[PDB]
RNA sequence: GAUGUUAGGAGGGCAAAUCCGCCGAAUUUAAGCAUAUAAUUAAGCGGAAGAAAAGAAAAUAACUAUGAUUCCUUUAGUAACGGCGAGUGAACAAGGACCAGCUCAAACGGUUAAUCCUUCGUUUGGUGCAAACCUUUCGACGGAAUUGUCGUU
RNA sequence: UUUUAAUUUAUUCAUUGGAAUUUUUCAUGUCGAGUCGUGUUCUUUGAGAUUGGAGCACUAAUACGUGUGAUACAUUUCACA
RNA sequence: ACGGACCAAGGAGUCUAGCAAAUGUGCAAGUGUAUAUGAUUCUUUAAACAUUUUACGCAUAAUUAAUG
């Protein structure tokens, strides 16, 4: 690694690279974030928008655990299944699937994306969205509330 | 800083060097540990080092679902089983005396392992061919040749294990038994909507109960 | 000065080290390999040589 | 069945009784050396419910201790410093007055003993009283106790210097738990230590 | 959120006890030693004033009976806690 | 109380990488500087062990709940602190290593301190060539202790 | 050489005490005070109408108590210790 | 204008953390098996090998101070 560094490649160039009127001095515009709103205001104002100041209100200890909620949408609720067993569900019309995702790991069932026409599905999620609802329901199936 | 790049974050601005410190050895030391455990499993010479653990839920609705070991079978478990907590202790059965049995099915489901291993367990006597019954829920001692004849037998060690739970995330139902009515996101937010006045409801009754 | 947290080690993708290993077999199983790296194999009858 | 009595009337101090019995004996300690030995404990029901026991190698010391802050230990008032570190009035010593106190026969004067514990005694204007139960780990009625032998052996010597007493305790933070004390547990400066023990993997 | 210690809790993970839905399961030495200390010691001198509040018996002197009593021991609650036994034990002396 | 060159004992000093208390800066960074940072650091004082310290909840959580301490992976550069600037910055849960629980006080025992120590003895068997060491229970003597030892839980 | 597992053998005769659990009774006992807590001051902390500590002033209840539940209060439920 | 009397030997963009871009490689809605465990491997080996069908990171969904 060290005899790939573009460094070696400079080695009898006097200056390094680095100038020879500028220089390679230590920390000629400050030390890590210094000049920000005074002589960096430009870079953090171009790259970095939002920086500076506050906005909301405290939340003092959380507990990530509390609101922890993976989401799934509908469109994947029919490959969390194995092939062979979609097909089965798929050739008979009195049998539905019925899937925990609350068991694959996920608490709530997004509405995106499209559920096949005329498939029954009974979904089980702690939580739902009502357009996920609605095209569960729309397709003939159900969901279930558990916790 | 100069160019379009992440804020710089790095908290070392106190003398660091003295604090960075490189594990060379974690093979090593594993491969002490192992040796650690072996030989004081041959120096008990036949029980297991493992002791038994109860399986509990996981606190908190991230691991609700999940089950783990914890320590100590409760009272009123090992009461089930059939044995005080002191001579629990002696067979390799851990107790702790702060866990309680909020609903039946923990207190069940760790009886039964408790009877499992009551059930697997073989005594060997404390005085060499002078067996007896035992106390304190501990089972009658095993003989002279029972004894011979399983101690070169496999002991399981997967009854020390977490339990492997079923994995039904999948199951079919019948199309006709498909509830078309229930509306799933206006019961949440309905829930919601009406928490603070049962809680209020919840108290009022609580009151009235302390009277 | 030479520092005690250089670093020493690489962490190997596990997928990437079996495709090597099993590549390693695949390469020993042809001749011109074998004659390749410098072993003398010219009067063995077959390449992926197995006695009993 | 005293005992009980004994605590609930040591728990008013401002009756009568306990007013004037603190006066007085407030009083008396005033006059008496700053570290002396008492012949036996003055509370006798206090000393028991702290380690004290009427064993042979059981003794109780009496210490006096002065009052208020120490004040910073420059010279003058001169302090070279940025402002912050200025004040030298306001200074609050880390230990409280009865791990100074237990320090005070420890250390030294019974270097031979090792402290146990100590309770209050007496209040004053410029200095409070304790006694210090401390137990002579030599003594054989002590040695061959299965109980209260576990201070013979080392590792409990200066036990008030290394902050291994009641008050120590205290004043270490070690009398909370859970969030309240959070970054103190195994030692603040082990805690501190640990929590930028920088850790590198070899292979990483 | 507030649950219920009977009827078992609702399936649903949001509301009133809600969850999964397990089953669930449910002198005289002491006053003969306070008479004895209480005829050695009697009452402390804050205590005192808070029984000459309490006897003038108006709102105004129960006010600054709790008021002074907060203030000796801190805390609201002990102060009304003090106020309280200080208001039993006038009216048992009255009779 | 005092006093004893009465009998038997202990402390003191060295050493410090890890460890436990205290005391305690400034350089530095902020492109200046004063809060802040450096840092609960260096220096200074004291105190231990082969580890120390912490430790058996006046703990978490808010769950279908967990269950002493320590350490590792993570939580997480997160919640939060901050001329809200520079900078600083945990905890709970989760996965592991290891795994261990206990006793005073207080309660109860007065048809009887049932406790403890000192000194002086007797034998009970053992491995040493010897030197020495491990076991040993029958006392007696002098004390301590009811201003409370021991047993019970 | 060290120790440390398994395997060798234990049998007779006796009283002395103790222990666990299970039946029948009585009483709900004990439970750490100049301490906790509060105010103020200084420090310390990520701890913010104050995280811990310390000094000073005031100074508790008695388990139905009192302490935690990360925003200061009052009335009060609940949980945990 | 400054440095250089001469010669030899030594002599200066490196190491770690973290982020990104570029490119190579593996796998792909996944990916990385972390600490740790096992196992007739125990000169090398402090590396290689392995992981009884919801550990964790990042990604797979955004947005709002926030109830959501």
């Amino acid at each position: 690694a060290t005899r790939f560094k573009k460094n070696r490649k400079k080695r009898g160039h006097v200056s390094a690279g680095h100038g020879r009127v500028g220089k390679h001095r230590k920390h000629p515009g400050g030390r890590g974030k210094a000049g920000g709103l005074h002589h960096m205001r430009i870079n953090f104002d171009k790259y970095h928008p939002g920086y500076f100041g506050k906005v909301g209100m405290r939340h003092l200890n959380l507990l990530k655990n509390r609101t922890y909620c993976p989401t799934i949408n509908v469109d994947k609720l029919w490959g969390l299944l194995p092939e062979e067993k979609k097909k089965e569900f798929s050739e008979n019309k009195d049998i539905a699937p019925v899937i925990d995702v609350t068991r694959k790991g996920y608490f709530k069932v997004l509405g995106n994306g499209k559920l096949k026409h005329n498939q029954p599905i009974v979904v089980k999620a702690r939580y739902f969205s009502s357009v996920a609802e609605k095209k569960i329901k729309a397709v003939g199936g159900q969901c279930i509330l558990v916790a | 800083v100069a160019h379009n790049n992440v804020l710089p974050n790095v908290h070392l601005h106190k003398w660091w060097q003295r604090h960075v410190r490189v594990n060379f050895s974690k093979n090593i030391k594993k491969k002490k540990r192992r040796l650690l455990r072996e030989k004081r499993r041959k120096a008990n010479g036949g029980t297991p080092i493992e002791k038994l653990h109860p399986i509990v839920h996981c606190p908190t609705q991230r691991y609700n679902f999940r089950t783990r070991l914890g320590k100590g079978f409760t009272f009123e478990e090992l009461k089930g089983a059939g044995l005080t907590p002191r001579a629990a202790q002696t067979i390799g059965i851990c107790y702790d005396k702060r866990r309680k049995n909020r609903s039946e099915e923990s207190l069940t489901k760790n009886v039964e392992r408790l009877l499992k291993y009551k059930n697997s367990l073989v005594m060997i006597p404390l005085k060499k061919n002078k067996a007896k019954k035992g106390i304190g829920g501990i089972p009658a001692d095993a003989d002279k040749n029972t004894i011979k004849e399983f101690r070169n037998k496999k002991p399981l060690l997967s009854i020390f294990k977490k339990e492997k739970n079923t994995k039904p995330f999948y199951e079919t139902i019948e199309v006709s038994k498909i509830d078309k009515e229930f509306l799933a996101y206006k019961t949440l937010r309905r829930a919601k909507l009406a928490e603070r006045r049962k809680n209020r409801r919840q108290q009022k009754k609580d009151i009235k109960f302390k009277s | 000065p030479t520092k005690i947290w250089r670093r020493w080690g690489r962490k190997v993708n596990l997928k990437e080290k079996r495709y090597a290993v099993c590549s390693s077999i695949a390469a020993s199983g042809v001749t011109s390999l074998v004659l390749a790296r410098g072993h003398r194999i010219s009067h063995l009858k077959e390449v992926p040589l197995v006695v009993s | 069945g005293a005992y009980k009595y004994i605590q609930e009337i040591w728990k008013k101090k401002q009756s009568d009784a306990m007013h004037f019995l603190l006066r007085v004996r407030t009083w008396e300690y005033r006059q008496l050396p700053v570290v002396h030995r008492v012949s036996k404990p003055s509370r006798p029901d206090k000393a028991r419910r702290l380690g004290y026991k009427a064993i042979q190698g059981f003794v109780i010391y009496r210490v006096r201790v002065r009052r208020g802050d120490r004040k910073k230990r420059v010279k003058k008032g001169i302090v070279h410093g940025k402002p912050k570190h200025q004040g030298v009035h306001k200074q609050k010593s880390t230990r409280n007055l009865k791990s100074v106190a237990e320090g005070k026969v420890g250390k030294s004067i019974c270097g031979n003993l090792r402290v146990l514990n100590s309770y209050w005694v007496g209040q004053d204007a410029v200095y409070k009283y304790y006694e210090v139960i401390l137990v002579d780990p030599n003594h054989n009625a002590v040695r061959n106790n299965p109980k209260i032998n576990w201070i013979c052996n080392p590792v409990h010597k200066h036990r008030e210097l290394r902050g291994l007493t009641s008050a120590g305790k205290k004043y270490r933070g070690l009398r909370v738990k859970g969030h309240l004390s959070a970054k103190s547990r195994p030692s603040i400066r082990a805690n501190w230590k640990r929590r930028q023990l920088i850790k590198l993997r070899k292979c990483r | 959120g507030r649950k219920s210690t009977i009827k078992p809790a609702t399936g649903i993970a949001v509301g009133f006890n809600s969850g999964h839905v397990v089953t669930k399961r449910n002198s005289k030495r002491k006053e003969l030693i306070k008479d004895v200390v209480r005829e050695i010691t009697g009452f402390s001198p804050y205590e005192k004033r808070i029984i000459e509040l309490i006897k003038i018996g108006t709102s105004a002197s129960t006010k600054r009976s709790l008021k002074y009593a907060k203030k000796k021991l801190g805390t609201h609650k002990r102060g009304k806690a003090k106020r309280e036994e200080i208001q039993k034990v006038v009216i048992l002396q009255r009779r």
